[PDB]
Parts: C-alpha cells; structure tokens; sequence
C-alpha cells in the first residue's frame, strides 16, 4: 500500500504503480481509432455527450496542415501536449521550412512525457494519442501512452473498451492498403460501434473525423460533413 | 614605483620602493609594497594602489587556508596560479602587477605576474614605472649562482638606479631575503637620500585665533 | 518496512532495494545478446510482437548512438529512448569537443555515470533499462560493454541481458568465438537466439541483428536483407 | 534541490528532540578535557586506536583554526571537519574586512550561529560535535564550549566524552586560580587517567596549548616529556 | 537506549536516542556485499596492492574487469565495495585530482585526495535528501617528501593512513595476520613485500593463488608511476611461495 | 521532497491554534523568569539566571539581557540558541530605520518590525518558529517610556508591569495587587520587583548571583541603560530583608 | 614572436623564439613558448601571452581528464580541438593564437595550426608576428622526406632568419624533438645560431 | 573633476597624546553657494571622528553607511571600535564599489581606546589604506594643505598647539581655494575631553 502513492517508487516486482494508474486514465474515456492506406490516413473519434442537452467534447485537434491527433484522456491535460505539438510543427516550418516528419514529432512527445515519469512530485500525462500524418515516407499512425512509450502502428484503438475495436482491425488488415478515401473511413466507423453497446448508434453529432493524405491536408469534418460518410454504411 | 627580484644560490631576494604618489604629489613617504603571503613566500605590488593590495590580501588568505588544510610548506608555483587566475578573471581592469618569489623544497623560484595574467619564471626581473631602470642594472651585473652577501648589493643597486632615475619612485628601499630557513625581512635597508632636515620652525605662540563657537564636552 | 521506499535508504543488511527493484524490471524484459569476433561485434535481440496491429520495425530496440557505436537495450523502453538520446548527446559532445570518434570504453563510462546519478537521490528513480554497447575500430578491435541499472560496466566476449541469461550465457560458452569471422558469427547468433527462445507466455517476435566490424568499414548498420535472410534460414535448418 | 522543511521541531513537552540526542552523541565520543588557567588554555584529548597499523601522523584531533585560536572536539569525527573548514573561512572573512585576527568571542559567536542554521534550515541534521575553542586575545585567554544547540558558554575548566560528569567533579576539587599552564597540562592529563583505561603513551594522548606564543599542537616527543608526570 | 529507535532515524540520516547514525552503519555493510577482499601493504620503498580477482564466467573479459584504477600517474587506487559506487568516486576523484592541478598547479598528494573525498561523503551524511556511497577507497602512492603512502576512506567520512590495510569480506582476520608480520619488522624490499602481501591473503583464504586469480599494482621510489604487474610478473613472485 | 518526513509546522490544529507556537510557549515556560515594571521615572528588567556554577566565567555582559539600540534594550526568556538570531535581526532593523530617517527608532516601530519576522516563520516557509519571547524597554520622543512583551507568535502589547518565563503567572498576580498607576517610583519599583521574585524564586535567600536587575532611565536628553552590579543588587536585597521583620 | 613546427617520419620538431615584447620594449628576454599539453604533445604559444597562457592551461586541464578517463595517451587531433573550442568561443575577448604539434601511436607526427579558431593539419607550420618574413625560405628550402637531423637544421635555419628581420622576435631558439622514445629538449644559444647574410 | 563639484576640505594632524580634525563649512554647487551649515566631520563615538570630502552626495551617503556598520560592530563586540579597525572598514566599504566608486576621500582621526595611542589615516576613491605619523588631507585644495602642514607640523605637540597649528593650516589654505570657505570647524580630541570650536573665517 506504500508503493502506490509516488511515481518514483518502484515495487518488489519492478512495476511503477502511478504510471500504471495513469494508464487507467486512458480507459476512462471515449474510444478512438485510426488506420492508414498507401495514401490516406484517417482518424475517427467518438465525441462523448455529458448529457443530451450539453454538447460534445472535441476529441480531434489540428496540429499542422499534414498532422492531426485524436485525444483520449484528460481533456484539459491533452491541450498541454497539443500546444507543445503545435509549437514543434511551427518551429519546423519556421526553421527548416519543411513539414515536420511525423516520426520526429512523436519522438519529441516521448521526450516530453518521459520527464514527469522520471522526477518526483510530478505526475505522468494521463492522455493517450493517435497521431495521423503524411510525409515523404508515407502516412503514419502513431500511438503514445502515459508511460511515454510510443509505437508505430498500422491501426490502433485506445480508450474505453478498445480491445474489441482492435480485434476488428486485425481481420481486415490486408484490405487497409488499397482502400480509397470513402472505404477507408468506413473501416474506422465500423470499429467505434463495436465499442459501444447496441443501445447507442452513430450520429452526425457525436462522431468527428479527420483525414490526411497525399494531395489532401488534414481537415476535420464536424457534423454535416460527417453525414455523407455515415450514409451508405449498414449497422 | 619600482619593485625587483633576484635569485641567488640559496634563495631569492625581493626589493621595493617606499614612495606612493597620486597624480603628481607625494601622498605617503613610507609605504610597504612587499606583502606577506606565506612564511617563506612574499610578493611586491606595482600598479593601482589598492588593486595591488587587496589582491595580495586574497592570496595571503587563500594560502593560509591552504597551508592549514594540507599541513605542508606552500609552493611558490601555487601562489602564482591564484594571482594569475584572479587577475585574468577581471580582464585586465585590475592594474596589479606582482612579483612573487620564495623558497619551497623544490628550490629557489621567482615568478612575475602582469596585470593581464601573463607570468614568466626567470632568474631576475623588475616591474613598475621604474622597471626599465632596474632591469638594465640587473642585465649587466647578473651571473648565475651568487652568494647571499654579494646578492644584496646587486638588488640595492638595481632599485636605487630605479629610484634616482624615475619620478614615480622614491623613499627608502625595502628588501626581503628568503632561504631554506627563510622569512628574514629588512625594512628600509637602503636610504638613497639621507638629509631630510627642516630646521626653521614656524611654530608660533598660541593666542591669535579669531575663534567664536568654542565649547567643551567632558568624557 | 519503509527501508525500500526510496533510493536514499540502506537496508539493515546494506542493500539498496530501489536499485535492486529496477534490476527486476530488466529480468522481465525480453532477452537480447551480443558477441565479439575477430572481425567485429554482432548484436541480436528478441523483439516481441504484442499485436499484429504493430508495424514491422516498431519499438526498435537497436539504437545507433554514433556512426561507429551500436546499442541494444533490455528493459522498459520508455527509459531506453531517453538513454539513447542522452548517449547521442555524449557522442556529439565528444565530436564537438575532441573532434573524432568517441572510443567505446569512454562512451560506456559517461553513460554509466548518468545511470548512476539516479540511484543516489530520493527525488528520482533508478532506470529500469539494461543495455550493452558494442563497437569496432581498426586501431581498437571488437569491444562490447554492458551497462545495468546500477551503472556497472563490464567487457564481454558474449553476454545475455533480460529474461533469459544463464540459459543463453551457457550456450555461448560452448562455441569459440575468438578466431571466427563475423560472416560466420551472424549465422551463430541467430542460432543461439532460437535455441534460447521458447514459446510459452509470449507468442511471436522479430529477429533483429547488427553489423559493426571489418565488413562495414566501422559504420554500425543493421544486417542487410539478403544476409539477414541468409543467416535466419541457417538457424532454422540447424534448429533440428 | 533538496528538503526545505526543518527536521527539528518542538516536542509536546517543549524540548527540541534532535538537539537533545545530539548531546547524547558527544557523551559517547572521545574524552576531551580543557582548562583555562593563568596565561594559557590547555586542550588534552585521548586518541585511542584499535591497532598498531594506524599511522598517527596522518590524523590529528586537535586542529588550529588560526594562529591565535585552536579547536578540539568530542563527538562525531567527520562532522568536526565541516566546522573547521567553515571556522577557518569565518576567521579569514573577518581578517579580510577588519584586518585583525578574529577574537574568540566573535568567532564562537559566528561558529555557533552556523550550528544554529542547521537547527532551522531544512533537510539537514544538527552537528554531532561539541566544540572547545581556546583563544588568546588582548592578553586574556578564552575557553568556550559550543554545543549542537548553538548555545555557547564560557568555562574555566570542563570535560567531555566518556565520564564527563566524573570529569567535572575532579576539576572542581583540583582546579583553582594561580594555576600555571604547566600544572594545567598536568591536571588535564590526570583527568584522562581517571577516564582512559590502560597505559597512556604519546600516541594515546594528544595535547595542545594556546598562549601568547600562539596556538600550537604538542609533538609526541614533547608530550612524552609531560608523560613523566613531571610538569 | 542500546539500539532504541525513535521515528525516522533509521531511514534518513538523523540522530537516534543513542546518538548513532544507522544509515552510515549500513553503508559499512554495503562493503561486505561486494564479495571480495583487498590488501595494500606499505613497504620501505614500495606500496603494494594485492586484489582478489574473481572471474567466475569465461565469457567475462578479464582485461575490462579490474579493481585497480589509475587516479593520476603517480597515485594508484583499489576500490573495495559496491562496483557501481566505486566508479562513481573514481570519476569524481579524477575530477578533484585534475581540478587540484588546474588551481594549485601541482599533482595532488595522496593524503589530500583522501581528504577532499571524505569531506564529500560528509555532505551525504548530513543532508537527508540522499544516501552515502557504499564503496571504500584505498589509495596508494608516493609523495616526494614522506615517501610511500597508503590511505583508506570509509563511507562515514573518516580517513586514516595505515601501515597495512584490508577491506571487504575478510578484514579483521586478514588484519590478524598483518599484526604478526609487521610486529616482527622484517626488512621490506619490493620482492619481500609482495611475497608477504600475497601470503596474507593465502593464509586467510587457504588457496595459494594462481597467476590469473589476482592482479598486483605496485609503486616504488625507483618507479613512481603506478603500474600493474602482468601475469608473467605475478608468476615470478608465486614461485617464491614454494620456498619460505 | 519526501513528504513522509515533513512534520507540517505551519498547519492549524483542529481547534485553530498553531502547535509549534503553543509548544514554543512551554519552552519559554521553563526558561529564565524575567519581569519589568514601569514607574514614573525609569523602567527596570529583573532577569533570573538558570546557569550558575563555580566554573562559569561570566565574561560578557548581563547574560540574557541585551542592548538593541542606544535608546532600547531587551531581555530574553526562551531558548538561548534562537535568541541570538533575533537580536542580530533587531540590531539590523533599528539601524535600517536610523539609516533612512536619521532618528532613533520608536519602541512601537521596532517591536512591530520584528513580529513581522516572527510571522513569516509561523505562517509559511515550513521552518520551525522561534522559541524566544522577549521583553522590551526604551524611550521615544512621543509616548515616553515603553514596556512591550512579544511572544513566539508575534503578539505584543504595552504593559505597566509584566513578567515572563517560569512562574510568570504567579508574578503578575502579585504585580496587579501592589502596582499603583502613576504612584510608582524607581526607588519604589526596585523594592517591588524584589518582593515579587523572592516569592517566585525556586531557590530561597535570593542570592545576588541569580537575579540581576537592569534599569533604563533618561537623563540630559540621553537614554541611560545600566545593569546594576552585584554590589548594589545585594544592597537592595538586604534593605528588603530588614523590612520583612523590622 | 616566431613559432615553427616541422613534420618528419618518426616525429615532429617544434621550434620557437624566446623574446616577449610589449610594445617597443622587451618584457621577458628568455621565455619558453612551448608549453606541453601532454607528455608527447606540445603547444607553441603566440599572440597575447596573457590570453595564450590561459588557453594553454585550460587546454592542459580539459585534456588531462581526457588522458585519465581513457587511460591512454590522447591524440594530437584531440589536443588541437580543445584549443580550437576555447579560441573560437572567446575569440572576441581572447586575441591569443596557438599551434599544436606532437606525436601519437597512430598517425605519428602531426602539426595543427589553430589560428583564430580554425584548424588545419600541415606538414610544416609557422606562426607569430615574425612568421611573415620567412615565407620564402620555407617554400624553397623545404623538401619532403627529411631526416630528423635535416629537419632540426631546417627549423633552426628558418627561425634564425625570422629573428633577424623581426623586431618583436629574437633570443635563443628552443627545439623539442618528439618521437616514440621520448622528447628531446634542446636549446640553440646565440653562438650556435646559423649565420646568414650579415649586411 | 567630479569631486570638484561641491569642493570641500578635510584635514587631520596628529599631536602627541591628542589629534585634531578640521573641515570647512561651505556647501555649494560649482560657482554658487547655498548654505554655510554643512557638516563634513561626523562623530564615530568617544574620541574618534571621521571627515569626508569630495562630492557632497557621497559625504552624507558614505557617512550614513558607517554609522550603520559601526553601531552593528559596537553592539556585537563588547568594546568600542579601534581607530585602526575603522580604517579597514571604510577601505572595505569603498572597495566594494570599485567599479562604481563613491566620490570621496575619507579622513580618519581618533585615539586608540587602549590608553593614549593616537591614530590617523586617509583613503582614496578605491580605499587604499594609508597610515601616516604626521597628517592627512583630502579635498580639492589638497595641494594647498600639503605645503601648510609640511612646515607647521612637529613630532610632538600638546593640545593647545594642535589647534593653533590646524587653524592657520585651514584658514590660509582655504583662502586660496575658490570653492571652499565660509568658516571652518575644528575638533580637538584629547584623552580627558573634546574641544570643538568654529572659527571665524572670511566670508567669500
């Protein structure tokens, strides 16, 4: 019981409990998915409603023209990382005058989220992320964690009950490469419904998406622009 | 200002001039330029008056901490480093120009430290405003391995030639002899101008003082 | 009872527990090995695939600290990516200060000191990352140095870090690697790993290897396609 | 950074717990006696080793702070080297500003104020060392005792370490005025004989004196001269 | 009291009811955890270090595993204790030894290098933020005044020069033999010292060490530079153990 | 930072009274007993001495009675260690006032300047408070003679006659009965302070070594701080001892 | 001030003059401009003495740690960079100029001009204010593959030509022959200086 | 220079058992007088005084710092300050300002509290301590006060003769100085008592 309260205290098993508890913060929030073809990379985030009267949180944030993120975790805590990511992408266009490589941008997050896990008296950022981007090496989908360990992934799902959405992405993995703009998005939309119970369906209000690709900059479709993709998909 | 130093067989000898001037006046006719760093180590300031003093105070204090810490005779090479890294730290703004000398168990050693931090080991040297006069006397009559009894006259004649031939140097000649036993100080060793007499006393009888406010406070 | 709560406390028997606990973080990590030969140094790593969703090559455990220095980590990979980035700062500070290739013996010191500075205080935690550093030079030769969470550096002909050690450290002793050539070592490295690797808990992995030595002219590289395929097939043929 | 919180706090009874135990460390240290009599102040500490392999010239308890001041200790050994290195700077910082040797009253005042800083500032324990500072200034000797609390006294004669209660009792019945520095060294060593057990050689006892001649530590050959029980 | 504990005394370093410091007590036990021993004997003109060298596995490189370091050209070192803490102080001792020559302009003496190291281990004792180091340094060397010098530094901060030292697992018993030979006061030469020093370890451990089981650093007045005797030079002194 | 080792010196109690302040007052409760009396002419401070031995030198000064300024002084009841920190602060405060305003510091201004230092340590910083409660005497160009008593919490106030330290409660009850407003003189005040102590002394006979008196008078536009020597102190005792019978 | 270094098979010969002059007057008549940074490595001071002795000491320190920590003699390329970083960082404040020459177990004799914060390896290098006059001697008389006896006679003849033309140079030539066996420190007195056209 | 803005003069001459310090009363800005009540000589306590000259800002600025540091020193110590220790204080006070120096040249005069021992000295902008066995002067008229003090001073003098000597030393030296004048204040420090006199001088 004494090993729990501090970040810098190990255990007899070599497990840091606070970093484990910070992983629970990701499971406490809405599920998000994303995947990439040979060209496009699309994030699909489920905007959760506090009530039917109140509106929905924004789970997708712009970073740079070619880069976008889907935040799952503490909402105001993700705006600390998003503000860091926007400054790194501006400093890349201000200095090198080139779009920042996505594999570099995720490495800077691994350096920023590593420090609070190392030092006493601080907490690890409780936000998981999916960074979708496009660069000279092709589209990328990167998962991060509170533990600061970042991955390189074809498709992932984070958030509450994300394991089921991950299972769906594995079966269709072979088809993800040749999908066009429309069909690619439909793969992610079919993943979200698996996370939520059948008593709730997908609507124009509670689902937001973003798309980055070869000739297309990262753009967020809010509500009315989500409907044309929602239509044509059987539930 | 004229300070000089010389190495002989058994040790070193450090001389100095006693007069200190501001602008053109004589502020004090008796002044100690030779300072005390370690029992067997001394030094001579030439430069800005206080900058050559305060500087040797910091070294004399550091060497006392170092001597108490180690418990060993202070090396002359150490004092030079302390004065060298202190003066260079100030980028030559301090105008202290020092001659450090003394006998450790390595044997007689005589350094010199310029205001910017430039220090050279050597047998003999002179600094100050009258340095050009003293060095010229050292150059001619020097020769390695001198006895002590013959090593005092060559330094006295070196500074005296720097006093009598310079407007910035005057007064008596201080000298400091250092040997294996070491720590022998001779104050006012030479007096180039003896007569100082001023006979015609102007002392006058009290009682003419147009004074007004006089009051007395007991103690 | 409270003696193990911080890295600043000694047990009544003298052991520092918070450092001993960070070592157990390596004991549960996957196994990585390294080996020296006459020609150079060879690396190998078991990189476990946690899900098919992960791209091939993700969570790469072989870091390039400098052109001539390779690195292989076993432990928590979050702290490893910090070390590999700090080890690069030492190799670049060396390149800036002394203007030539950093000798591996010195690079495994500065890094093993930084790993050590976090076992002293109570405001930080020990690293859970154990890693080895191989290198080759024509004026030095094959060099391999392991660093552990406590900051201890030893040279090795071959070593095993992570979960399986005593099993892998016995299999390396049988073969004599001193006179052998690197091209014949690569085939033996993969042979050792598959013998060491047994599937009970975990499922699948991706074999990673590295060249540094005479073949590469001193530049640390991953094994090229054809040679990696040439080496992996031999370990499968020798499997039975 | 470090701990900014004070490790010393008032007990429910109203007595500082840290310092109370710091005075229990000096009770079990090396027995140390000193005497202020006539023109000098003697400080005699018993240095007792466990082996014949220990080199005596390497380690000395009695240490000079400056030419006119000297210092011994009873308590934690390593902690003593921290004060000395601080006391030697305070004597120099004084000597730089005022261009005169620091008076013992002013040094014990500044040293004991440093020992107060560690009874307030956070993340540090108080020293385990109870000092005896001998000094000679203006023809008047000075014998002071600084303790971990920072409260310094002025003593004619005092004893520390093992059997310090039995040490002071022996001082009252012996110590008096018109007592020469000679008899002081005699009476100082006699007190240790009641404290120390076994034969006392020049290696066992370490003595030093402070007088108009300045503070100097007696060499083992000179200490052997006083071990004859003459002078 | 006699071992009574009040509050946090046993966790950080603060005074207990009996006045002791338990954290420093346990640092002395961190020396015995090293699982080895070391002996440094000071002869007339020489100071010899004999270290038990354990290489249990053949894969371990013998050239890279040594307890004999070089602090500066004329000062040797042998570190008995936690291997992690050992290279911590050695890297710090080398900085203090080089900083000494950057300020004071001459090679640091052995006695004053143990003083600046033991004074740093005093900082870790008072400050409750961090622990003391668990390694015990033994320095040898020769000063041009006092000759051969053998000093020792405990983690408590208490440094004392010894005639003959010991460290590690076997110390008290290893010193019991050193009390026998030093009391006899043999004439100590370079060959006479190393033969006695190696015998000291063999009497305690009952081994008769092989050439590869030890490494011997030596420093003499003729050879001021610190040198490590090669396996060939070691075996030359091992045949003398067949004799007297 | 390891809170575990933090004792939280600045937190309130459940009843709203700072612990370290209350425990500081019990440290002062066993310290040396000091008192003061304000008369028509002059103010006095009678300090009891709790350190007495044949081997004590008595080298410096009144031993627990200090001098803050030319016009002011103070006694101390509490930890002898922490008093030397306050005194060095009070001597800086009076000299910073004199630096700007070039006039002696009034007693009201100096007291409230120190109590701000006793607040910073009780309110924040986490460091322990001061175990020293003080008495103050002095004269100023405005309100005349002043007697102030602070505490470890920084709560001061004016007093005609007060007491502090051991048996401070039993002494004040004696002052309230005997002290007359405006009718006290320094000759009648000294005779009063002795009668108060002789009842509150834990050691009878009232030796001249234990109690020492310090008086403050103003003469010829100058404040005179005098510590009565052991000769005059014993003279006042004997005059009080004959008035008990004769 | 005139300093020179020549490279040959076994090692390098580092020559220098002596005289140090502030303005038109001579501060020090005999002064050693070769300050060893390490056993086999030598640095020839040039420019401001106060600035050069500071850089030579800082370079002898930072390199001393480099020698201890590697437990191996440092290279000359390591010595030339430690000098270059100090010279380029302070280049506004420090007017000093150095020259690094020595021997190593790998490449053998080396010579590196550090002038103004830059770095070159050169077969022979000349520096100081007295350098300029001997740019015609070192172009003509120099030949590759010279024996140590020929190099010392080439360095001696060259500096002797610089001291006569330069007013800020003069005195005795110092010659340090650094080889694998050790360092031979010689001194060429005024009577041994090679005579050249007098008028 | 800058120290010639307000002018001013300070003089100290040592007698046998007594010393005397004098300064003029004039306060003015360059060519314009303001008041004759200005005070250049300040009490350091019994039998010890210090004069100050140069810029009139630093005269009152440096003085208020000395009474600041003196009263701290006299309360810490159980004794009064020695005049030799005070020289090193003002030297340390002015030297800490080395790169932004106060403009003033302190002149210290007094008696060693031990028994009779007199002491005097003078300083500079940087505060180089200078001890003399005869006299010290500072001000814009310093050149005048040298010649006056040279001829008049003698090795041993009783208090009566100090006053006559230092009076005519200031009065004649100031009359040839344009920015100094308007009366002279002379202090006499004996072992028994202290005699202060304000001389009647030419108003000009």
């Amino acid at each position: 019981n004494q090993y729990d309260n501090d970040v810098t205290v190990w255990s007899p098993q070599g497990r840091i409990h606070q970093i484990e508890y910070a992983m629970e913060a990701v499971k406490q929030g809405s599920a998000t998915v994303g995947l990439k073809s040979k060209t496009h990379a699309v994030l699909v985030a489920l905007k959760r409603a506090q009530s039917e009267l109140a509106a929905h949180q924004k789970k997708i944030l712009h970073v740079d023209n070619h880069i976008g993120i889907s935040i799952a975790g503490l909402t105001a805590d993700a705006r600390l990382l998003c503000n860091f990511m926007r400054q790194e992408c501006l400093d890349s266009r201000f200095v090198f005058d080139r779009p920042l490589p996505v594999s570099r941008l995720v490495s800077l997050i691994g350096s920023k989220t590593q420090i609070p896990t190392q030092r006493y008296g601080r907490r690890p950022y409780g936000v998981g992320l999916l960074i979708a981007g496009y660069d000279d090496m092709g589209p990328h989908i990167f998962q991060t964690c509170p533990s600061a360990n970042y991955f390189d992934c074809r498709a992932m799902s984070i958030g509450a009950r994300s394991q089921s959405a991950r299972t769906y992405l594995e079966r269709h993995m072979s088809e993800f490469m040749e999908c066009n703009l429309n069909e690619l998005v439909k793969h992610g939309l079919r993943a979200l419904r698996e996370t939520l119970p059948a008593e709730q369906d997908l609507t124009t209000k509670n689902v937001s998406i973003g798309i980055v690709g070869k000739d297309l900059e990262f753009t967020i479709y809010d509500d009315d622009d989500v409907s044309p993709f929602l239509e044509g998909l059987e539930e | 200002t004229t300070i000089a130093g010389l190495v002989f067989q058994d040790g070193v000898i450090l001389g100095a001039d006693t007069r200190a001037t501001n602008d053109s006046v004589v502020a004090d006719k008796i002044c100690e330029k030779i300072h005390f760093i370690a029992p067997k180590i001394y030094c001579c300031g030439a430069g800005v008056a206080a900058d050559a003093e305060m500087t040797t105070r910091m070294a004399a204090s550091n060497m006392e901490l170092h001597a108490l810490s180690t418990g060993r005779e202070c090396r002359v090479a150490t004092v030079t480093r302390m004065l060298r890294q202190t003066l260079f730290r100030y980028q030559g703004y301090v105008g202290a120009s020092l001659i450090v000398g003394g006998v450790d168990f390595t044997g007689p050693q005589l350094y010199s430290v310029h205001p910017h931090g430039s220090y050279s080991r050597l047998p003999f040297t002179a600094l100050g405003s009258g340095q050009d006069a003293a060095i010229a006397v050292l150059e001619d009559r020097f020769q390695p391995n001198m006895t002590l009894e013959a090593a005092q006259e060559l330094l006295v004649e070196a500074i005296t030639a720097g006093i009598l031939g310079d407007l910035g140097s005057g007064g008596n000649v201080d000298a400091c002899v250092i040997t294996a036993a070491g720590a022998k100080m001779l104050r006012a060793l030479s007096s180039p101008t003896k007569p100082i007499e001023r006979s015609s006393q102007y002392r006058f009888a009290p009682g003419t003082t147009p004074v007004l406010s006089q009051t007395v406070v007991p103690l | 009872t409270g003696y193990d709560l911080s890295a600043s406390t000694f047990s009544p028997d003298g052991r520092v527990f918070q450092v001993e606990y960070a070592m157990k973080a390596v004991e549960n990590s996957s196994t990585a090995i390294g080996i020296r030969c006459k020609d150079g140094v060879v690396f190998g790593v078991e990189k476990l695939v946690l899900s098919k969703l992960y791209e091939e090559g993700s969570n790469k455990r072989l870091f390039n600290v400098d052109r001539h220095v390779g690195m292989a980590v076993a432990g928590l990979l979050a702290d490893a990516r910090s070390l590999a980035d700090i080890a690069r700062e030492e190799a670049s500070n060396f390149r800036s200060n002394f203007g030539y290739n950093i000798p591996l013996k010195h690079l495994a010191d500065r890094v093993a000191m930084y790993v050590h500075a976090y076992t002293l205080y109570s405001a930080v935690r020990p690293f859970g990352c154990s890693f080895m550093l191989g290198s080759y030079s024509v004026n030095d030769g094959a060099q391999l140095y392991m660093i552990d969470p406590s900051g201890v550096s030893y040279g090795y002909w071959g070593c095993a870090i992570g979960k399986a050690r005593q099993a892998a450290k016995t299999e390396i002793e049988k073969l004599q690697m001193k006179e052998m050539t690197c091209r014949d070592v690569v085939k033996e490295v993969a042979k050792i790993i598959y013998i060491v690797h047994d599937e009970v808990k975990d499922k699948a992995f991706e074999l990673e290897l590295s060249w540094v030595g005479e073949i590469t002219n001193g530049r640390h590289e991953i094994v090229p396609k054809d040679v990696r395929e040439e080496a992996e097939k031999y370990a499968k043929e020798s499997l039975k | 950074r470090g701990y900014s919180f004070s490790l010393t706090t008032f007990s429910p009874s109203g007595k500082l717990v840290q310092i109370e135990y710091a005075l229990a460390a000096v009770a079990g240290g090396a027995p140390s006696v000193g005497i202020k009599a006539a023109n000098g102040v003697v400080l005699a500490t018993e240095k007792k080793q466990k082996s014949i392999l220990y080199d005596e010239r390497s380690v000395h308890k009695v240490e000079p702070i400056t030419k006119h001041i000297g210092l011994v200790y009873s308590g934690m050994g390593p902690d003593y080297r921290v004060l000395v290195h601080r006391a030697r700077k305070l004597a120099q910082q004084y000597y730089l500003v005022y261009q005169e040797p620091i008076p013992t009253a002013q040094l014990v005042q500044r040293v004991a104020s440093v020992m107060q800083e560690y009874t307030q500032s956070g993340g540090v324990r108080p020293f385990g060392v109870s000092l005896l500072i001998c000094g000679w200034n203006e023809g008047r000797p000075y014998l002071f005792q600084s303790d971990p609390s920072g409260a310094y006294f002025a003593w004619k004669a005092t004893a520390m370490g093992k059997n310090y209660v039995n040490g002071k009792t022996f001082l009252e019945k012996r110590y008096n005025e018109d007592l020469e520095l000679e008899d002081a060294i005699h009476t100082a060593i006699l007190t240790l004989k009641e404290s120390f057990e076994g034969q006392m050689t020049e290696d066992n006892i370490e003595v030093g004196i402070c007088n108009e001649a300045g503070f100097r530590r007696l060499t083992p050959t000179e200490v052997k001269d006083y071990l004859a029980a003459i002078a | 009291s006699r071992g009574s504990s009040a509050g946090f005394d046993r966790h950080i370093t603060i005074f207990s009811p009996e006045g002791r410091l338990y954290q420093v007590e346990y640092a002395f036990k961190a020396i015995n955890q090293g699982g080895l021993t070391s002996v440094a004997v000071r002869g007339k003109d020489c100071a010899v270090i004999v270290t038990q060298k354990k290489v249990p596995d053949k894969l371990l490189d013998s050239s890279t595993v040594t307890h004999l370091f070089k602090i500066t050209e004329n000062i040797g070192c042998v570190m008995t204790g936690m291997t992690a803490d050992s290279r911590s102080q050695v890297q710090r001792a080398r900085y203090e030894a080089a900083n000494w020559k950057y300020k004071y302009g001459y090679e640091i003496p052995v006695d004053m290098l143990c003083k600046r190291i033991a004074d740093i281990s005093q900082v870790y004792t008072q400050n409750a933020e961090m622990r003391p180091l668990g390694c015990c340094m033994i320095l040898i060397g020769i000063d041009e005044e006092q000759g051969p010098q053998v000093y020792k530094c405990d983690p408590a901060g208490y440094y004392c020069g010894f005639k003959a030292t010991a460290a590690g697992v076997k110390q008290t018993e290893s010193t019991s033999f050193l009390e026998k030979k030093v009391k006899k006061k043999f004439d100590w030469t370079f060959e006479q010292t190393v033969e006695t020093a190696i015998t000291c370890l063999s009497t305690v451990l009952s081994i008769d060490f092989k050439p590869s089981e030890i490494e011997v650093g030596v420093v003499t007045v003729e050879n001021p530079k610190f040198r490590i005797l090669t396996e060939a030079e070691i075996d030359a002194h091992l045949v003398a153990l067949a004799e007297r | 930072m390891s809170r575990r080792y933090d004792s939280r010196t600045t937190i309130f109690s459940p009843e709203g009274r700072l612990y370290q302040v209350e425990y500081a007052m019990e440290a002062i409760g066993h310290a040396g007993t000091c008192l003061g009396i304000l008369a028509n002419d002059g103010v006095l401070l009678a300090a009891e001495r709790r350190n007495i031995h044949k081997l004590l030198d008595e080298v410096f000064f009144s031993e627990k009675i200090y001098k803050l300024n030319e016009d002011m002084a103070c006694s101390v009841a509490g930890i002898t260690s922490d008093a030397n920190v306050l005194t060095n602060e009070l001597r800086l405060i009076a000299q910073r006032y004199l630096l700007q305003y070039q006039e002696p510091i009034p007693c009201e201004q100096l007291v409230t300047a120190l109590c701000d230092i006793k607040q910073a340590y009780t309110q924040f910083g986490g460091k322990r408070p001061f175990g020293v409660s003080l008495l103050y005497i002095g004269w100023d160009k405005h309100y005349g003679f002043q007697l102030y008593q602070s505490d470890p919490s920084g709560n001061y106030g004016g007093w005609k006659a007060t007491c502090i330290g051991n048996n401070s409660a039993a002494a004040v009850s004696m002052l309230k009965q005997d002290y007359k407003e405006g009718e006290m003189t320094l000759k009648s005040a000294l005779a009063l302070a002795i009668k108060v102590l002789n009842k509150t002394m834990d050691v009878s006979k009232l030796s001249a070594e234990k109690v020492e008196i310090a008086t403050l008078t103003r003469e010829n536009g100058k404040t005179v701080i005098r510590v009565l020597k052991q000769k005059e102190v014993e003279q006042l005792i004997k005059k009080h001892e004959e008035e008990e019978a004769k | 001030t005139t300093i020179m270094a020549v490279e040959f098979d076994g090692g390098v010969v580092v020559g220098s003059d002596s005289r140090v002059s502030a303005g038109e007057a001579v501060v020090n008549r005999v002064f050693d401009k070769l300050s060893p940074l390490h056993q086999h490595i030598y640095c020839a001071l040039s420019g401001s003495a106060a600035d050069a002795q500071a850089i030579a000491d800082m370079a002898a320190y930072q390199l001393e740690l480099h020698g201890m920590e590697l437990e191996e003699p440092p290279l000359v390329l390591a010595a030339a960079n430690v000098v270059r970083n100090i010279t380029y960082k302070y280049r506004e404040d420090l007017s000093a100029h150095l020259m690094v020459a020595g021997w190593d177990q790998r490449e053998g004799g080396q010579v590196y001009g550090t002038m103004s914060g830059m770095l070159i390896r050169q077969p022979f290098a000349i520096g100081g204010s007295g350098s300029t006059y001997i740019y015609g001697y070192v172009d003509a008389a120099y030949k590759p593959g010279m024996s140590p006896e020929e190099c010392r006679r080439f360095t001696t003849n060259a500096i002797a030509l610089a001291m006569k033309r330069d007013g800020s140079s003069g005195g005795v030539i110092y010659l340090a022959t650094i080889t694998g066996a050790g360092v031979d420190h010689r001194v060429i007195l005024g009577d041994e200086l090679p005579r050249f056209y007098d008028e | 220079s800058i120290m010639s803005y307000n002018g001013g003069a300070v003089m100290a001459m040592k007698g046998k058992n007594c010393v005397a310090i004098a300064a003029d009363r004039r306060f003015g800005i360059q060519a314009q007088m303001v008041t004759t009540d200005f005070q250049k000589i300040f009490p350091m306590g019994d039998r010890l005084y210090i004069g100050l000259a140069g810029l009139a800002t630093d005269v009152q600025t440096v003085a208020q710092r000395l009474k600041f540091r003196l009263n701290l020193y006299e309360l810490k110590e159980g004794r009064q300050i020695k005049p030799y220790t005070l020289m090193s204080m003002v030297a340390n006070l002015l030297y800490e300002k080395r790169f932004g120096p106060y403009y003033t040249e302190p002149v210290i005069a007094g008696l060693d509290p031990k028994t009779f021992k007199p002491f005097i000295c003078s300083l500079d902008l940087i505060g180089c301590p200078m001890v003399t066995d005869d006299f010290v002067v500072s001000g814009t008229c310093t050149e005048q006060m040298y010649g006056m003090c040279e001829s008049l001073w003698e090795p041993n003098m009783d208090p009566e003769h100090l006053f006559e000597t230092i009076s005519q030393a200031m009065l004649n030296a100031v009359d040839r100085d344009a920015v100094s004048g308007m009366g002279v204040i002379v202090h006499i420090i004996e072992k028994d008592k202290i005699t202060t006199r304000t001389l009647k001088a030419r108003m000009d």
